[PDB]
RNA sequence: CCCAUAUCCGCAGCAGGUCUCCAAGGUGAACAGCCUCUGGCAUGUUGGAACAAUGUAGGUAAGGGAAGUCGGCAAGCCGG
RNA sequence: AACUUUGAAGGCCGAAGUGGAGAAGGGUUCCAUGUGAACAGCAGUUGAACAUGGGUCAGUCGGUCCUGAGAGAUGGGCGAG
């Protein structure tokens, strides 16, 4: 496969390769966004634990 | 659980469509003003009581 | 973009800032404090001392609990410390400060840091889980800092050992640019 | 397969410590 | 790779670019430069080159468009390009993966040309195809030289200028078509005159027919003549040149369009097309250059032991000498085989002869594109990795699988593209079509590039 | 798919709570404790350098042996 | 790159396990790839995070059926309802 080609590529020389062709391409892109979020419940307190009952009567 | 009736994992299902961030192109809308889905939702932060 | 001075010749001077950065506020202003006034080739040199435990920041102002340590006797002072993410934050800016001083054309041996300041930067909100169910904050406490360059007439050049490294390629950086072109 | 192909592999690959920063991706050259 | 790269490095440090634009040019502003751009290139094709008198047949450089600045034409920079795309696909030369080793790797591709530039005149000067450097000298030599390599070295910077978006498309492609396209209207109303023992008629075949229509008395020998020129352009080569342009533009848009999207933003759905012609017309080029040469090379063989049979099998050869010039025809064998048809006749003659070269014609075309594929680096392994260094991917799929999914498709455009390159291209050397079926291909091609972007601006234009 | 020192409930990747099945070799009365194979893990939401006081958890103490203290609390003796 | 991965050591859980599977509960946390902005009380190239796409296939495994403790219509009774 790689010998072919290159017999090719030593023809293609002199008078025969005013004959050619073009390239080929395929890129391409898009656009970008970067936003966020994720929520979550909201706290709570006031338990009322407190343990010092020291009863001074 | 895996043991699952048709009803809940219906009821799952749809809120697992509802949990995903909106189309970029709604923010080029005329009149827009949301930023993000504000909705979203996470398994272990928030939980679905049923 | 507004700094809170202007340049005395602003021809001769180059600008650097950065906002919300997540670099410890008081330790950073401990550390700008420091290098105020320094020429560019000895404030990179002396905050890479700082990165190796070769050179204190003296903790002047915010200084509660702060231990002590030999290095401080050089700023007359007994309590020192050696802030690793602050002294390589302001590398950063020291660099890109440099650069703009290239793009500019001023004679970047020559640049002494002429102003230096650095302000709180809204704070960002996590948490601690405490005794008897409660929940309390857990604040970071970043900064915005500003700098300005300017020349003046002591040259020092850049040493021979620093300039001898290779040029870093970043693989990362590539990947990116793969992806716009 | 020879199970003492584990203890060769694994002394060979401990020779990278004199050739750190040019170790060869794949020694199996061929193909 | 390291004594290519860098011996590259200091010429192209010296070398001029053309500079980015600042912002995205206008359209009206685009047409100006395209429009400005092709009329150099077209008053290069027909300004006489200095000082070549002795042989190209200084008559013909009066008629011809061959002597032309453009004498070396756009080949160079087609062959540079090729010849790098080719090694460089087959990674036998290695290519700087960075932009700015791109951006020299583009001098370098660029670099090729000007050595083509070079290499392909001094091959034509010392045979005397402008003539003995003796009878030129330095002088005229080195006019000669600058002079072909000015414009193969403006027409770089005309097509680099397209390319970056002070105009439209490419320039190598604009050129090759104007030349086709006006090789067909040429041929239709060329005002030439041609001295025949039958007196001076003209040759433009429209402006042929008129001028033999008023001029004959026999206005049926008129019918007959003015279509069937067997020396001389006809209206039915315009015929069948135009009966091609249609089938070419119905298999122009067949493709097969694969869903993409990309892997890091939701929606965004695109599309990856697996065009029909997959190889381009690369095929048949590599095959014809291939055939002509086994024509050179048998001539030469068999001159020298003919009196075996096995040399003689292979393909013979004779000197056609009554009347024109010595022209080198084969006379049996393989060669003769791989021949095409001159006459329509011909091919009832010899029913097996004529089956044999199309199948040749036909598997050639088809066997090049299957093997070109790979070699020339748009395998689907490399065009996954194309997809996925542009983060795309098929949806639903692992980036493995899309391999599988491109298979399906490609190795099988790629022949059948080729084999449809080559079945359409009979009928162009078959038919007398202007151009062969590469020409019609790559007019039509690029006109209908050129057509979908102009809509486009046409849209707010 | 998790099924629990991180997929469940305790505001959390919380030393808590939360129903089950299978179940190797040695010592040994033993599904005890100790070591190990199959399987698994990376020391439990960080690291480095020191080895002050005071702690928390482990130890050892000459001679005496509850004289300590409200009280032998604590530890200790014993142990198959 | 102290923390990711592979290799080699040294260790631990020690078949009432830090192993292999389920019920209840969770509800996509599962799998692949990508990011390393916020989160993962240091960091992270990593993650149960975020982002883009996938994945649960039955006559025979369960439900489905039976009735258990019980719940509950009609007839009837009561009841302003
Ligand atoms: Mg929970
Ligand atoms: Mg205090
Ligand atoms: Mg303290
Ligand atoms: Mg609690
Ligand atoms: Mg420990
Ligand atoms: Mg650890
Ligand atoms: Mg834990
Ligand atoms: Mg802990
Ligand atoms: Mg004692
Ligand atoms: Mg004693
Ligand atoms: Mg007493
Ligand atoms: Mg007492
Ligand atoms: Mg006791
Ligand atoms: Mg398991
Ligand atoms: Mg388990
Ligand atoms: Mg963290
Ligand atoms: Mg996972
Ligand atoms: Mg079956
Ligand atoms: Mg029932
Ligand atoms: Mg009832």
């Amino acid at each position: 496969n790689y010998i072919l080609l290159n017999l090719a590529v030593a023809d293609l020389f002199m008078v025969f390769g005013g004959f050619t062709t073009t390239l080929y391409t395929s890129l391409h892109g898009y656009f970008v966004f970067g936003p966020t979020g994720m929520p979550g419940p909201t706290p709570s307190g006031t338990n009322v634990g407190s343990s010092g009952r020291s009863p001074s009567v | 659980s895996s043991h699952k009736t048709f009803r809940i994992k219906r009821f799952l299902a749809k809120k697992q469509k509802q949990n995903r961030p909106i189309p970029q192109w709604i923010w080029m809308k005329t009149g827009n003003k949301i930023r993000y889905n504000s909705k979203r939702r996470h398994w272990r932060r928030t939980k679905l009581g049923l | 973009v507004r700094y809170s001075l202007d340049p005395e010749n602003p021809t001769k001077s180059c600008k650097s800032r950065g906002s919300n950065l997540r670099v410890h506020f008081k330790n950073t202003r401990e550390t700008a404090q420091a290098i105020k006034g320094m020429h560019i080739r000895k404030a990179t040199k002396y905050l890479k001392d700082v990165t190796l435990k070769k050179q204190c920041v003296p903790f002047r102002r915010y200084n509660g609990g702060v231990g002590r340590c030999a290095q401080a006797k050089q700023w007359g002072w007994t309590q020192g410390r050696w802030p690793k993410k602050s002294a390589e934050f302001l590398l950063h800016m020291l660099k890109n400060a440099e650069s703009n001083a290239e793009l500019k054309g001023l004679d970047v041996d020559s640049l002494v840091i002429e102003h230096i300041q650095v302000n709180k930067a809204p704070k960002m909100r996590r948490r601690t889980y405490r005794a008897h169910g409660r929940i309390n904050p857990y604040m970071s406490s970043p900064c915005h800092i500003e700098m300005i360059l300017t020349e003046k007439e002591q040259i020092v050049p850049k040493p021979e050992e620093e300039v001898a490294q290779k040029k870093k390629i970043s693989q990362k950086k590539l990947k990116k640019q793969k992806l716009m072109a | 397969v020879a199970k003492q192909r584990i203890r060769m592999a694994n002394e060979k690959h401990s020779k990278n410590i004199t050739q750190r920063g040019n170790v060869a991706k794949t020694s199996r050259n061929a193909p | 790779a390291i004594k290519f790269l860098e011996v590259i490095k200091p010429f192209c440090v010296i070398l001029p670019e053309i500079q980015k634009p600042e912002r995205k040019i206008q359209f009206k502003e685009k047409v100006l430069w395209t429009a400005i751009t092709l009329f150099i290139f077209l008053v290069c094709c027909q300004i006489p080159l200095f000082g070549i008198m002795s042989s190209d047949f200084y008559w013909m450089r009066v008629i011809l468009n061959r002597g032309t600045l453009m004498e070396l034409g756009i080949s160079p920079i087609v062959t540079s390009g090729l010849i790098m795309q080719l090694l460089a696909g087959a990674k036998i030369i290695e290519v700087g993966d960075t932009p700015k080793d791109r951006a020299l790797f583009n001098g370098a591709q660029k670099l090729f040309g000007m050595i083509i530039t070079i290499g392909q005149s001094i091959v034509y000067v010392m045979t005397g195809m402008y003539g003995d450097p003796s009878e030129m000298g330095a002088g005229i030599c080195l006019l000669i030289t600058i002079q072909l390599f000015v414009a193969g070295l403006i027409v770089l910077l005309l097509d680099e200028l397209l390319q970056k978006g002070y105009g439209l498309g490419s320039g190598i492609s604009l050129f090759i078509a104007t030349n086709i396209c006006e090789t067909i209207v040429w041929k239709a109303f060329s005002p030439t005159t041609v001295n025949t023992g039958r007196g001076m008629e003209f040759e433009g075949a429209i402006i042929a027919l008129f001028h033999l229509l008023a001029t004959r008395t026999d206005k049926v020998r008129a019918l007959r003549e003015a279509f069937y020129r067997q020396n001389l352009p006809n209206l039915m080569n315009l015929i069948a040149t135009i009966f091609v342009f249609a089938v070419v533009i119905y298999f122009q848009g067949f493709r097969v369009d694969l869903p993409i999207k990309s892997a890091r933003y939701r929606g965004q759905y695109n599309t990856y097309p697996i065009k029909l012609f997959y190889t381009s017309n690369i095929p048949i080029i590599l095959q014809s250059a291939l055939v002509s040469n086994l024509y050179v090379i048998s001539q030469m063989l068999s001159a020298r032991f003919s009196g075996n049979l096995l040399v003689s099998l292979l393909g013979t050869w004779s000197d056609t000498s009554s009347g024109g010039p010595a022209r080198a025809y084969p006379v049996g064998g393989l060669c003769h085989y791989l021949s095409p048809p001159e006459s329509f006749g011909s091919v009832l003659e010899d029913p097996v002869h004529a089956v044999v070269y199309i199948v040749f014609m036909l598997g050639s075309c088809a066997f090049f594109s299957k093997t070109w594929i790979e070699v020339s680096g748009s395998s689907a392994k490399d065009v996954a990795k194309q997809l996925k260094e542009q983060q795309m991917v098929m949806r639903g799929h692992r980036e493995t699988s899309m391999v599988h999914e491109l298979n399906r498709y490609i190795p099988t455009a790629a022949a059948f593209g080729g084999l449809c390159i080559g079945a359409l291209s009979v009928l162009a050397d078959f038919l007398g079509a202007i151009g062969s079926g590469t020409g019609i291909l790559l007019a039509v091609t690029i006109i209908y590039q050129y057509f979908e972007i102009f809509v486009k601006e046409q849209s707010e234009v």
